[PDB]
RNA sequence: GACUUAAUGUCACGGUACCCAAUUUUCUGCCCCGGA
RNA sequence: UCCGGGGCAGAAAAUUGGGUACC
């Protein structure tokens, strides 16, 4: 009949899309075309469509959602609808035998993913009853159907007995290690045998990119183990985090998945719970976990959908990541110079407890303390909201923020945690990147600044640490003329420096590794893609992505920026902050040290910073902050606002 | 103590359905509309209800105004200091409020002497209700120290009466396409905008602060507000059923759709187009009258019944009557003919922290009001979903896209659309903005959202309610260059030049240079063009608004705030603010003298000014341009089948639509020509689909995912005043292949703009190029500009006939012999004495063998192997040529002396003589089809004989016209095209160059004219005498000087032949030279050769063109001057010879220095077109029709050349009569 | 009154009905034998 | 047994297909 040919066209297009060899670009087109052929005749016939054709409606709907990747942090509404649309038609097949066997097989998997991506609409008990009837309907052909093993294994997550069905699925050929490890854990309460099989899963996880379904499932499995007090997540979270490190090393950008932060939080928490040298080996491992999280920044899919050696290398990453998403469904931490102490910061989203990992090279000692960032973040947002409205007039809100930094982080002033004279390198995390950690008031009467005692350097991550011409001072300038005149025409500046209006290509022109490079321009921040953030220079401006590839000369140069970081990075609407500024783009291309203002200050303050750097580059920035203007924070707070605004990003 | 306040709205406020606080979480629409006016259903049935505003919403707006009022005065109000209040409820001590504050709270350095408590509290703590018996759970009204009752609407009441559901939008900035959408109810502020409620204050200490905050509340429920203390449709459907039933009885069902479109268009014309019978009356003599308005419905003409309907349905008004009747005719037509979304509809609805914002003490905060007018520089379009969908409470289309209007049908610029475009341009000016996140817990602190939170706009509504003009758009099929199936939709667009009252309120401490840049960007002044792209269809140049008459004023809110509250911030009195002078300004409101100039704004110069680069140019059309508007042709008194598109332009000075509509080529046609021009050269047009595609065409012109990087505006005709008669009337007809006369139904006329090479039309149009255009893409647009300048893409319809051919483009400064000799025929040559008489027409019986090529040549690209170019030809008149100008039935002004006598001038445009390209294309088509044994493309199948079978049955099945491309197209139908396939050869109008201008005859009253003999319709009965006879073939007329007989008997013709029986016409003299352009695309090396051979067959062979062909008139010889081809090179004679030879070879294959006479059908064809008297020859064959009988006029004595004797089967049997008719140049007085 | 608010916290002016599509394709203002 | 006559004046097709849910 007409319906027979309809499925004969639609049931082979779906299998063509269902096979792994089909590219995701083609797969999305194939499923939509098959769905258009399928749903198009559903519009013509409505309930006249047979159950077998009603069966295959949901197969397209289940598969069409597979191609609906999350374009942002949240799960898409379109993907949720396709799962909701799929669960409707397949339900219509139940109330309207090989038909019922395969009907409950796909009704259940569509609800399995529906309960996964959106647990509120498809309740756990509702999902439990649905798959419980699959046992009643005997969906236990685990040898031939991959979806079938998913059913008995999503069930034991809920708490169903399934002792009888264990004999089938673990010996089933098409059960993956993560599933086999799950079925070995809660189907029968043998926590021992789940160790070996999941080890194979994590070992195989080093090659499947982070977009794969198994990455989200394996973290969810440890998400189940963690909080169950199973004493097995601690080993498991660390093990899979190791696989993430190997996989991620293959622009310093990573595929975004919601469980990635939980993976690092759970791995960090596992080591923190496990925390002489072996006791301190864990504490160091906290920094490696923390550094690896900040080693690269997650890019939302919509951001990487729209962005040439870097371009060619990126499209391979984008292509490989999208294929794996649909495939599943179908420097040393101690290499720091003596006299320097390094504070690695980690914000845990799992528990509202950030903690700073500190490494004193002179003592060769690893230790950490925990702090509440929940109240500090609100004080930061109060400063951020007030600064964005009033700039220097929000100085009074900066002081209470800097005092809050001291108040909630008192270990910064403790001598044991940070020695009195040791140089402090900061490796902040999330919103602590925006915090002026250097200029923080100790929570005590007439508390001195943290900056006064120690010279503070900032690093986006420890992975940005790196190890020539001593009289060449280049200066770029696209700022208005009236703001920089006496500094503009100083004798020290070299010839290869356009001092009135600079261009994007002229930044790429600097060579020979100058001692000082000055860029004075209006920075502009791309609120979603760090690669698209530009330094407006002449026409168009030069972006973070362009600076990474085009700019090559400034290797080991001490860079000074005239663009406030608040214009280089977007404002913070959440605790997480991985949007890397232009300053760290310079850090990747050598450029040892990038001194720039953390927020908008009057041009005279930047002028004095450059001129004081002109006289002697070896002078520590800390001294200039306390000996000239700042370090007061009580009388004339805007003076303290202007000085503390300058941070030193990048430490060699 | 018991303040009764009235809350009035000055723009459409948002309405939402009321759901209890717990029941609200279930519905996303009501959770989004928590700051809206609540609608509750009174009674049952979901029909009526009562609108109200929660006192908690008025309280939240009031305590927000108290925050601003106290922040402006540094925490005091009228001397009494106020603390910061409280805006944090601990979950442990008690429950949270029903609404949590996501926004920053304005705070200050509290200067109150004591911490506020129950015994003594500041006016802020009194208004908050911090210390009183009223808590989170309501018990009684007496507990409230300050109480806000519900605000009931001042006016059961149906929801549809008060509110209209509208779909709002979230447009992605990077792509220009909507990310998602959401629906609200925009309630009617003009009728249901007043809400009254009681505010009971039991502490007079906060009376002064409360009353001031009521006047400071600026907007509520999505609208600006001021708070002051005090069936016809069913009957139309039935009679539309009557109309459709009548049309079905007349077998004209498909005409109902066009009638419905014409009726909905009739709202533009007004009442006088029906009550004065201003509809076109059809032909002056036609019995059927108008083909649409005279279709008898129930014994009466459709115009009369429309008059009766208007009399019956006068109550609803003309606009509603024509919209409903037009829609009802559409609605019924759809159900007579016939007529779910995958992945659902993209309708999206969206830890608390206290963020105290403390403005610096001594900062000066002001509110700047910008009042101007948004002049629509282009026909604007503000999209709205269909009225069936846009029904509040319930959640077929005559007009595919409707513009947004009011209850009074006034054009509306929504605040949302004006805010979304302002946010778009603010993000452009800043260079950095957010994709607007919905429901975020933290305020977006981006540079755009910061200013957008201080920016308030107004819902602008034009003082102009005339109906919107409809723009029809089609999608060309790239392969066939015809309309894509199912691609025909109409858009309601507002007139250009319409002004809307623009209002922008910025309340802040300093006026940003980015908002100044956007205002300067949107401004029009002197050389600058206003660039306020508002609404949709921007790519087709719909909605380029211009800000004008901008006055920026300043409210000193730190000192002159009692006056600001007294004036209520000029809220709702903004139009009064625009007209009023600086002397009449309200106290405290001063003009903003520091408004940064256009060139002094840094964001404007780098971010907004280079964003869109205009490329203005003047299209010069040396041909009659016809961008057909069929719907408007039916409703206008011209009665023309196709008339040129014209648009309604609003004149702001006259406050009305300009009396003369502006003639233009639509921006959609202007855009589509470019998109095709770029697509065909890059090969992107040939791509099957463009979903998730980033090709050259999709990057430039956008696709379903990305907006176009180029915005096209209309090609306005700037030459209208120059032309004495702007619109030329050109009659066209399809000549039957079998009988040289006209077809039965195929006769029409067009009304193009009278362009000509000497007096061309100038169409000044422009397009906008987005900043960041690739260098390769900039070259693509320039190449497309060159393609249109070169004439590759004619504008409008009838391009292959010669309409809309672009002579050139002016960019604005702001940016060969064929020596074949045919032997002829023996009988004319042997009889040097011209004794024998020949039949004027003869039939070519090629046969039934027709080669239909199923591999149709796509128009989607310039194939490299195929040949595309242009032919320049010279047409010399061997005999007098008659191309009558039927635009004037009395062109010679001699019908006064001879009533009913049809007299025409020679065809001309703007006084310069022409041959229409249709005449050349048609006369070349018949020769090409005869040469290539093609089908009878134009043939009278429905005609009969006097019998068993019609002419279509007698014609061979393979010779029947090609229908559809599935069966393939014959060489003639493959070259010149069919209805399913646009032809690959374009014939231009032939312009007269030189020669003896006219054939002067002294006897004729006009010397240049000639009165012809009676030309009667061909009758197949003679060519097919019996039912056993077949179709003789294609009728061709021999070349002879029989016009001299007509010329020498002019006095006898007029004295005997009835004046209305014959015609008098301006005839050219022999030797006149016309030049026409033949543009061909994707031609085979043989097809170009056959076309070249068809144009210039041989030295002694010419064509027959124009009127009087059977009388020897119109023997025209075409000579090829130059053949140009491009991949623009001048092909030389040797390569032209190469092309023609391949055409001969192809003709050999179908049969199974070329001597064409070896092929039997071409030899028969070529003696038909062979000129016996050409070059130096004494042959003067006597060629004329037999007379009816010996007593008939014109009979010559001594000869038996009569139809009575030749018609008799005894003397001339049927077989030899058809044998004679088939054989060319066979003598007929001494019959062979 | 209620319908119809909850009160120490409503950025919803927190969201452009947006994005794609050439009113076009073919057609000679043409012409002879009869009609009861 | 009779001595003339104008025709067509628009026909066919498309009359909408879809896409879009950052937070
Ligand atoms: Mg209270
Ligand atoms: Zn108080
Ligand atoms: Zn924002
Ligand atoms: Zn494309
Ligand atoms: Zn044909």
């Amino acid at each position: 009949t007409r319906e027979d040919i309809d499925r004969k066209e639609a049931e082979r297009l779906l299998d063509e899309a269902f096979n792994p060899r089909t590219k995701p670009v083609d797969r999305k087109k194939i499923i939509n075309s098959a769905l258009k052929i399928l749903i198009g005749l559903y519009k013509e016939k409505k309930d006249d469509l047979t159950s077998a054709s009603f069966i295959s409606i949901a197969r397209a709907y289940y598969l069409v959602s597979i191609t609906i990747l999350p374009k942002g942090t949240t799960i898409p509404e379109k993907k949720k609808e396709a799962l909701r649309k799929g669960i409707e038609f397949i339900d219509r097949a139940i109330n309207k035998i090989l038909d019922s066997q395969r009907a409950f097989r796909i009704k259940s998997v569509l609800s399995i993913e529906f309960n996964r991506i959106d647990r509120e609409k498809c309740d756990n008990i509702k999902l439990k009853n649905l798959l419980n009837e699959a046992v009643d309907k005997g969906c236990t052909d685990f040898d031939t159907y991959e979806w079938d093993i998913q059913i008995a294994i999503r069930l034991c997550e809920l708490g169903v007995d399934m002792e009888g069905h264990f004999d089938n699925l673990i010996k089933s050929n098409k059960a993956n290690d993560l599933q086999k490890a799950k079925a070995y854990y809660f189907i029968k309460k043998d926590d021992h045998k789940a160790k070996e099989h999941m080890d194979k899963c994590t070992a195989s996880l080093k090659y499947t990119p982070c977009s794969h379904r198994l990455w989200d499932e394996t973290v969810g499995f440890i998400e189940r183990l963690k909080g169950d007090s199973s004493t097995l997540w601690r080993d498991f979270a660390i093990k899979t985090y190791r696989s993430c490190r190997v996989q991620e090393k293959e622009l310093r950008l990573r595929w975004y998945w919601s469980r990635h932060r939980v993976l690092y939080d759970m791995a960090f928490l596992a080591v923190k719970e496990q925390a002489v040298n072996v006791k301190q080996a864990k504490i160091k491992k906290l920094a490696e976990i923390s550094d690896s999280l900040k080693s690269r920044f997650s890019l939302r899919l919509s951001d990487m959908e729209k962005m040439d050696e870097s371009n060619h290398e990126f499209k391979k990453f984008l292509d490989k990541c999208v294929t794996a998403y649909q495939d599943g469904y179908v420097l040393e931490l101690t290499q720091v110079p003596e006299g320097w102490v390094v504070v690695h910061f980690y914000l845990n989203k799992l528990e509202g407890m950030g903690n700073a990992i500190v490494f004193d090279k002179c003592a060769n000692s690893w230790q950490y303390k925990e702090f509440q960032y929940k109240e500090l973040f609100e004080v930061f947002l109060t400063w951020q909201a007030n600064y964005n409205l009033y700039k220097e007039n929000a100085a009074e809100h900066l002081v209470t923020l800097c005092k809050k930094i001291g108040e909630t982080m008192p270990f910064l002033f403790c001598d044991n945690f940070i020695p009195n004279g040791k140089d402090v390198l900061f490796v902040p995390h999330d919103f602590l990147h925006r915090l002026p950690l250097h200029g923080s008031i100790e929570n005590k009467t007439n508390g001195k600044l943290f900056l006064e005692n120690h010279s503070c350097c900032y690093l986006p991550a420890w992975s940005f640490a790196s190890e020539s011409t001593s009289d060449e001072y280049v200066l770029l300038k696209n700022f208005d003329q009236g703001h920089f005149e006496t500094l503009q025409n100083n004798q020290i500046w070299g010839t290869q420096s356009v001092k009135d209006g600079a261009s994007s290509d002229d930044l790429e022109n600097i060579r020979n590794n100058p001692r000082l490079l000055t860029i004075l321009c209006h920075g502009e921040a791309n609120m979603s893609n760090p690669f698209r953030s530009m330094l407006k220079l002449a026409n168009g401006g030069i972006t973070y992505l362009e600076i990474l590839n085009s700019v090559k000369g400034l290797k080991g140069s001490q860079v000074i920026l005239g663009a406030c970081e608040t214009d280089l990075v977007p404002p913070l609407s959440d605790v997480m902050d991985e949007h890397y500024s232009v300053a760290t783009a310079l850090l990747l291309i050598g450029a040892a040290g990038v001194v720039g203002t953390m927020w908008k200050v009057r041009s005279n303050k930047t002028k004095s910073l450059i001129e004081w750097k002109l006289e002697n580059i070896e002078y520590k920035l800390n001294e200039w902050q306390k000996e000239t203007g700042g370090a007061a924070y009580k009388d004339h707070p805007p003076t303290f606002y202007r000085s503390i605004a300058f941070r030193s990003i990048g430490f060699p | 103590m018991n303040i009764t306040v009235e809350l009035t709205f000055f723009e459409p406020y948002r309405l939402v359905e009321w759901f209890d606080w717990d029941a609200r979480k279930k519905s996303h629409s009501a959770m989004r509309g928590q700051a809206f006016a609540q609608w509750t259903w009174k009674g049952k049935g979901r029909t009526a209800g009562k609108s109200f505003i929660t006192g908690t919403l008025v309280r939240s707006a009031v305590i927000k105004a108290v925050e601003e009022l106290l922040s402006l005065n540094n925490g005091k109000w009228e001397g009494v200091p106020c603390c910061n209040g409280s805006f944090q409820t601990d979950e442990s001590k008690g429950k949270k409020p029903s609404f949590l504050r996501k926004r920053h709270t304005l705070q200050w350095q509290a200067n109150n002497k004591n911490i506020c408590d129950k015994e003594e509290a500041c006016p802020f703590c009194i208004l908050l209700g911090r210390f009183d018996n009223a808590g989170k759970v309501h018990e009684r009204n007496k507990d409230y120290d300050i109480h806000f009752s519900n605000f009931d609407l001042d006016h059961d009441l149906r929801l549809v009466d008060i509110a209209s559901g509208r779909i709002l939008n979230r447009v992605d900035f990077d792509t220009g396409k909507a990310k998602d959408y959401f629906r609200t109810w925009e309630a009617d502020y003009e009728t249901y905008g007043t809400y009254t409620g009681r505010i009971t204050l039991r502490n007079e200490h906060a009376k002064k602060l409360l009353l001031a905050s009521l006047g400071f509340v600026d907007k509520l429920c999505g609208a600006l507000c001021r708070i002051e203390v005090i069936d016809h449709n069913d009957e139309l459907r039935k009679q539309a059923e009557v109309i459709v039933e009548a049309f079905k009885q007349n077998d004209k069902l498909e005409k109902i759709r066009i009638l419905a479109d014409a009726i909905r268009t009739l709202r533009l014309h007004g009442e006088g187009v029906i009550e004065k019978d201003e509809l076109p009356d059809g032909k002056e003599e036609r019995d059927k009258g108008h083909h649409l308005w005279d279709i008898k419905v129930q014994g009466t003409a459709l115009r009369t019944k429309l008059k009766e309907l208007w009399q019956s349905n006068k109550d609803i008004g003309w606009r509603k009557f024509t919209e409903m009747l037009g829609s009802n005719l559409y609605l019924i037509y759809k159900k007579e003919t016939g007529g779910f979304r995958i992945l659902g509809d993209t309708e999206y609805y969206s830890s608390d922290l206290f963020i105290p914002v403390t403005p610096p003490e001594g900062i000066e905060t002001k509110e700047w009001i910008i009042v101007g007018r948004l002049k629509a520089a282009t026909p604007f379009y503000f999209g709205v979903q269909q009225p069936s969908d846009s029904i509040p409470g319930k959640e077929n289309e005559h007009t595919s896209f409707n513009i947004l209007l009011d209850k009074e049908n006034r054009y509306r610029i929504p605040r949302s659309a004006l805010r979304g475009a302002l946010r778009r341009d603010l993000r452009t000016a800043f260079g950095s903005g957010c994709n607007v996140s919905l429901g975020g817990q933290i305020l977006c602190n981006c540079k755009v959202c910061i200013e957008m939170r201080r920016i308030t706009l107004k819902d602008s509504v034009s003082d102009f309610s005339e109906p919107p003009e409809i723009r029809y758009r089609i999608a060309k099929n790239p392969g066939t260059a015809t309309v894509e199936d199912g691609s025909l939709f109409d858009i309601e667009v507002g007139p250009e030049g319409l002004t809307f009252p623009f209002v922008l309120r910025y309340r802040g401490h300093k006026f940003p240079e980015q908002l100044s840049s956007v205002i300067r960007y949107w401004e029009e002044n002197d050389g600058k063009n206003g660039m306020a792209w508002l609404g949709g269809l921007d790519s087709t140049g719909k909605g380029r608004f211009a800000l004008k008459d901008i006055k920026i004023f300043e409210w000193d809110l730190n000192q002159k705030i009692n006056e600001y509250i007294k004036e209520r911030g000029m809220r709702g009195k903004e139009k009064e603010l625009l007209e009023m002078g600086e002397s009449s300004l309200p106290d405290g409101l001063i003009p903003y003298k520091f408004f940064e100039e256009r060139e002094c704004l840094f964001p404007y110069k780098e971010n907004l000014k280079p964003q869109w680069s205009e490329v203005q140019y003047t299209i010069e059309v040396g041909s009659p341009l016809l961008t057909a508007d069929t719907i408007s042709a039916l409703t206008e008194p011209g009665n023309r089948d196709a008339i040129a598109y014209k648009k309604r332009v609003y004149n702001d000075g006259n406050n009305a639509i300009e009396p003369e509509p502006r003639f233009a080529v639509k921006s959609e046609t202007h855009r589509g020509i470019f998109r095709t021009a770029v697509g065909r050269r890059t090969g992107d047009l040939g791509k099957e689909d463009h979903e998730d595609c980033t090709c050259d065409m999709c990057i430039i012109f956008g696709n379903e995912h990305e907006s176009s990087k180029i915005r096209f505006e209309d090609l306005e005709l700037i030459n209208g005043n120059e032309f004495e008669k702007l619109e030329k009337h050109i009659d066209h007809v399809a000549i039957d292949r079998f009988t040289g006369g006209a077809l039965d139904k195929a006769k029409f006329d067009t009304y193009p703009l009278a362009g000509s090479p000497k007096k061309p039309l100038k169409l000044k149009g422009r397009f906008w190029i987005k900043k960041g255009f690739s260098g390769d893409h900039k070259l693509l647009i320039t190449t497309a500009l060159s393609d249109i300048r070169d004439g590759l893409y004619p504008l409008g319809s009838k391009g292959g006939v010669g309409y809309g051919w672009v002579a050139g483009i002016s960019i604005d400064d702001n940016v060969i012999n064929n020596d074949y000799v045919h032997p002829g025929h023996q009988s004319p040559k042997q009889d040097h004495k011209n004794k024998n008489i020949y039949y004027p027409h003869y039939f070519l019986d090629s046969g039934s063998k027709v080669y239909r090529e199923k591999d149709i040549i796509t128009h989607e690209e310039f194939t490299e192997e195929l040949l595309s170019g242009k032919i320049n030809c010279k047409l010399e008149t061997l005999t007098p040529l008659i191309i009558p100008d039927t635009s004037d039935e009395n062109g010679l002004k001699l019908q006064g002396n001879k009533p009913g006598h049809k007299n025409y001038k020679f065809f001309n445009i703007n006084g310069e003589l022409m041959i229409p390209g249709s005449e050349l294309r048609g006369m070349l088509r018949t020769h090409f089809e005869a040469l290539t044994k093609s089908c009878f493309a134009i043939f009278g199948e429905d005609s009969t004989l006097s019998a068993s079978k019609t002419l279509g049955g007698k014609l061979d099945k393979a010779l029947h016209p090609c229908t559809g491309l599935s069966d393939g197209l014959c060489p003639g139908c493959h070259l010149f095209g069919t209805t399913d396939y646009k032809g690959r050869v374009k014939f231009g109008f032939a312009k007269y160059e030189n020669g003896p201008e006219w054939l002067i005859t002294r006897g004729n009253n006009p010397e240049r004219s000639l009165t012809l003999g009676v030309l009667e319709s061909p009758r197949p009965a003679f060519s097919i005498p019996d039912d056993e006879s077949e179709i003789p073939g294609r009728k061709f007329y021999l070349h002879h000087n029989g016009w001299r007989i007509i010329r020498q008997k002019q006095l006898e013709i007029r004295e005997t032949v009835q004046p209305e029986r014959n015609v008098t016409t301006e005839v050219m003299d022999k030797g006149n030279v016309f030049s026409f352009d033949v543009r061909f695309e994707n031609l085979r090396e043989w097809e170009l050769g056959l076309l070249l051979q068809s144009l210039d067959p041989g030295k002694n062979i010419a064509h027959k063109l124009g009127k009087g062909k059977p009388y020897g008139f119109g023997s025209v010889k075409i000579k090829i001057d130059s053949l140009h081809t491009f991949k623009i090179k001048r092909v030389p004679q040797s390569d032209i010879r190469e092309y023609i030879n391949k055409g001969y070879q192809k003709l050999i294959e179908w049969s199974g220095l070329p001597q064409w006479h070896v092929i039997p059908h071409i030899d028969k064809l070529y003696k038909l077109l062979w000129v016996p008297f050409l070059n130096d020859s004494k042959l003067e064959p006597d060629v004329r029709y037999p007379v009816l009988n010996e007593e008939s006029k014109g009979y010559i004595e001594g000869s038996d050349y009569t139809y009575k004797k030749l018609g008799d089967k005894d003397n001339l049997p049927y077989k030899t009569r058809v044998k004679g008719l088939t054989t060319p140049w066979s003598p007929w007085n001494p019959f062979q």
